[PDB]
């Protein structure tokens, strides 16, 4: 009944450097291979190397080489993980692996269960927000909305009219841009009649930085 | 006559009577002497399948080895985990003899005369022995030493070129001497090879990897990290554990008065079990010059995993499984039934 | 070159229809196909092609048919969903997202294009964003044309989860550039293809007109 136990998840900053431990039992240590795997949502899950407790014996994939160090307690059945020049891309879950069997070492049937890693900034900046304005030209009704842009970190809630406006409101998955800041839009639907004389006040909250911000959208003058 | 079989073997070798060496005195108890009319039986049309990577041979020689090694070389201190034992640890006379492992009655050995066998699948060429050849149990890491050498061509095993994971060992044509000295701080060592040798020898190894490996780059680099046994040439001479930088022996792209490449080497008294886990702690090296001729006749190398730009694959030196060292002289052997 | 190519991204599904993902790869390998459940450890489900791991039902299925890897799971059941990976040796593919779908009629999106404010364009950058709202199925394409020009590599879509009460899906393409790169050109226009459209929707504005 092969176990592999790992430590508690960590939080760092861009810089900084982290061990994590993963503890085998179950089976010999010493006659079977362990592997690093690491899952960032978004990305590939990304194997960072394999480790023979025997000798120490250890292969680091290309990119990670300089950064990474695999080391294990033979004595304790403990494998060890560092990770220094921490980058926010190195945010993910770390996962100690081990093979179905000691032969072949890919058909990963064993794993733990994974330590959080949040790698993270302790800057942050307020939203932009900018008007999504109603065609003056006009199926069957009107869409409006707020584009809230260049945020971070996540996350900003957007109400309508203080929450009295929900009905017909969408506001999609923040998207995260080339420069690092995260950015969404919220919309709503509103009778295309009744948009120069109702009042649409896009109410924009981001706790991170502080900001309270309140737009009213409009159709532009001509 | 493949009929693959499991049996206990027994092993053969000249030892001597009045001999004190522990490989001698172990052989007088464990062996039996030698055939001086070994019989080869040849076969015509026969050809048959083998596994150098799934061998009980390999298994039985290791296990032999390994109880030699307790009987013959005893540490001062042996720590293991929790447990402790000390012993009295006198200095011994060591030097590895030929050892001949032969299939009882009833079973027989195969060998491989395919003189270009890459250890796994078809070979074409079978004969049928008693014994095998003289195998010397040498043991060490990184460099294969006093071993055979290949008799047509550089051989690469691997029970798997494409899986990383897997051990690589190169089966020399031409050998290296490699000379080892502690000169009568008196713990540093030093060996020497010479760079015409050596650089012609892995600009031999390159040409045969870009085969298995078309259209990369083929570069050496030195250990990945590990243990000092692993990451170090590491070998018993004399009694005497050394442990030798081989960073010098591994510079990168081998395209295609003498010059001496000397690696540093230090001998250890605390040293990291190869049989199995613990440390054991050995007796203070003898005085005068303690010295090695041996003769590089294998490499132990692993290939680097994970995304390549470049279009480059990396080698470095493996070791640390001692069943892979015996698996090079035993690759050609598969023990049969007879019917 | 990591040569290994899982796809489709994203899989919407319904509980009894059947899952189909695939992987291509060029490389001489063993191919694993793993499962992870929302906040859990990945698990191996086939290995060796079409081998199925133990605890793994009958349900799941390997195939190969040359550098073409399937992963089948029929009668899809409620803790099926979630992300699969194809592995071989140490490279991992993308991963397929297959998620819950409710079924109803095929509804034609709404489509709205809203051009970049003048308080952001007084900040060197342009916001264009094309709204697809209340459609289904999921599955949905938004191309962006400047001056009948197709874009590349300059857009983000962003989808809402499928809603409670009318089981529509709504999406938001924006496309950005430099305000130089507005400044010049004068259509800018999205163009939307879906299952309820017989011929594809384009919204458009000149640039400055109202
Ligand atoms: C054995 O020799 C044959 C030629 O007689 C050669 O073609 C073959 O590749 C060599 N054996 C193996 C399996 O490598
Ligand atoms: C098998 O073939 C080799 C040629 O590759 C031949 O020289 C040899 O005699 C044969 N093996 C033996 C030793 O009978
Ligand atoms: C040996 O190989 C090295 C590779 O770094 C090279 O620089 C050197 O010229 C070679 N020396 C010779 C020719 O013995
Ligand atoms: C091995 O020798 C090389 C020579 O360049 C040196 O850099 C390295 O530190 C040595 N290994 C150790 C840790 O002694
Ligand atoms: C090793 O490589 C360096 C270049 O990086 C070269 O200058 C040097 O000559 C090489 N050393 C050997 C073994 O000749
Ligand atoms: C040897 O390797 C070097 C590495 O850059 C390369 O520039 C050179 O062309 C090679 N020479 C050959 C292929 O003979
Ligand atoms: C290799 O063999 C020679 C004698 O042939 C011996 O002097 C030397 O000690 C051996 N090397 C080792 C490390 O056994
Ligand atoms: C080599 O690896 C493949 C999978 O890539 C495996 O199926 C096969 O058994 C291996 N071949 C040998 C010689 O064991």
């Amino acid at each position: 009944q092969v176990q592999l136990v790992q430590s508690g998840g960590q939080m760092k900053k861009p810089g900084e450097s982290m061990r994590i431990s993963c503890r085998a039992s179950g089976y010999e240590f010493i006659d079977c291979t362990l592997n690093w795997i690491r899952l960032a949502p978004g990305k590939r899950p990304e194997w960072m190397g394999w480790l023979k407790p025997r000798g120490g014996a250890v292969n680091y994939a290309r990119p990670l080489q300089g950064r990474v160090t695999m080391t294990r307690d033979v004595y304790s059945d403990t494998a060890f993980l560092e990770l220094r020049s921490l980058t926010v891309d190195d945010t993910a879950v770390y996962f100690c692996t081990r093979g179905k069997n000691c032969d072949y070492n890919w058909d990963f049937e064993h794993w733990g269960r994974g330590t959080p890693v949040i790698v993270s900034s302790p800057s942050t900046k307020g939203p932009s927000v900018f008007p999504l304005a109603p065609s003056s030209k006009s199926g069957g009704t009107a869409a409006l909305g707020c584009l809230v842009k260049d945020y971070f970190p996540e996350p900003v809630t957007v109400s309508w009219n203080s929450g009295a406006l929900t009905s017909g409101v969408h506001t999609f998955p923040a998207v995260l841009q080339s420069s690092g800041l995260y950015s969404l839009s919220s919309v709503v639907t509103v009778p295309s009649s009744s948009l120069g004389t109702q009042t649409y006040i896009c109410n924009v909250n981001h706790k991170p930085s502080n900001t309270k911000v309140d737009k009213k959208v409009e159709p532009k003058s001509c | 006559v493949w009929k693959e079989a499991k049996t206990t073997l027994f092993c053969a070798s000249d030892a001597k009577a009045y001999e004190r060496e522990v490989h001698n005195v172990w052989a007088t108890h464990a062996c039996v002497p030698t055939d001086p009319n070994p019989q080869e039986m040849a076969l015509g049309n026969v050809t048959e399948n083998f596994n150098m990577w799934k061998n009980d041979m390999v298994d039985q020689m290791h296990e032999d080895i390994i109880s030699l090694w307790d009987q013959s070389l005893k540490p001062c201190v042996k720590l293991t985990g929790g447990s402790t034992v000390t012993q009295a640890c006198p200095k011994v006379s060591f030097d590895p003899i030929p050892i001949h492992y032969c299939a009882p009655a009833g079973y027989a050995i195969l060998k491989c005369n395919n003189e270009t066998f890459e250890g796994t699948g078809p070979c074409n060429n079978v004969s049928t022995v008693q014994c095998t050849h003289g195998i010397k149990p040498v043991v060490s890491t990184q460099l294969l030493l006093n071993g055979s050498l290949a008799k047509e061509e550089i051989v690469i095993r691997s029970e798997n070129l494409t899986d990383n994971a897997k051990t690589i060992i190169v089966h020399l044509k031409e050998s290296v001497e490699i000379v080892c000295t502690r000169p009568g701080d008196t713990r540093q060592a030093h060996c020497n090879i010479s760079e015409e040798k050596w650089n012609k020898t892995l600009q031999k190894v390159s040409k045969i990897l870009q085969e298995h490996f078309p259209n990369k780059a083929i570069k050496f680099e030195p250990h990945s990290g590990g243990d000092l046994e692993i990451t170090t040439h590491s070998f018993n001479c004399r009694g005497e554990f050394f442990y030798c930088n081989t960073t010098k022996l591994f510079n990168g792209t081998y395209n295609s008065s003498n010059t001496t490449i000397t690696l540093p080497c230090r001998i250890k008294q605390i040293v990291n079990m190869w049989q199995g886990v613990g440390r054991a702690m050995y007796a203070p090296p003898i005085k005068g010059n303690i010295t090695c001729k041996s003769i590089i006749t294998g490499l132990l190398l692993t290939r680097d995993g994970g995304n390549d730009d470049n279009d480059t694959e990396t080698f470095r030196p493996g070791g640390g499984d001692m069943r892979d060292n015996w698996r090079s002289e035993l690759y050609k052997y598969k023990v049969v039934e007879i019917k | 070159e990591i040569v290994l190519t899982q796809s489709p991204g994203t899989l919407s599904l319904s509980p009894g229809e059947t899952a189909i993902i695939s992987c291509r790869t060029s490389q001489y390998g063993s191919l694993a196909w793993y499962q992870q459940r929302p906040g859990q450890a990945p698990r191996l489900v086939i290995y060796s092609g079409s081998t199925r791991a133990a605890g793994i039902p009958d349900r799941f299925s390997g195939s190969r048919w040359g550098p073409d890897y399937n992963l089948t799971i029929s009668n899809l059941e409620s803790g099926d969903f979630g992300v699969y990976y194809c592995q071989q040796y140490e490279f991992f593919g993308q991963g397929t997202k297959v998620q819950v779908d409710i079924k109803r009629t095929v509804a034609a999106p709404s489509v709205f294009i809203f051009p970049p404010s003048d308080e952001q364009l007084k900040s060197g950058t342009a916001s264009v964003v094309c709204l697809l709202n209340n459609f289904y199925p999921r599955e949905a394409k938004v191309q962006w044309k400047v001056d009948n020009a197709l874009q590349s590599g300059n857009s983000q879509e962003s989808v809402t989860e499928q809603d409670s009460k009318d089981s529509t899906y709504s999406l938001s393409s924006t496309l950005t550039l430099s305000k130089a790169d507005y400044e010049k050109h004068k259509v800018y226009a999205c163009e939307v293809t879906h299952q309820g459209l017989r011929s594809p929707v384009t919204k458009s504005f000149n640039r400055g007109e109202c």
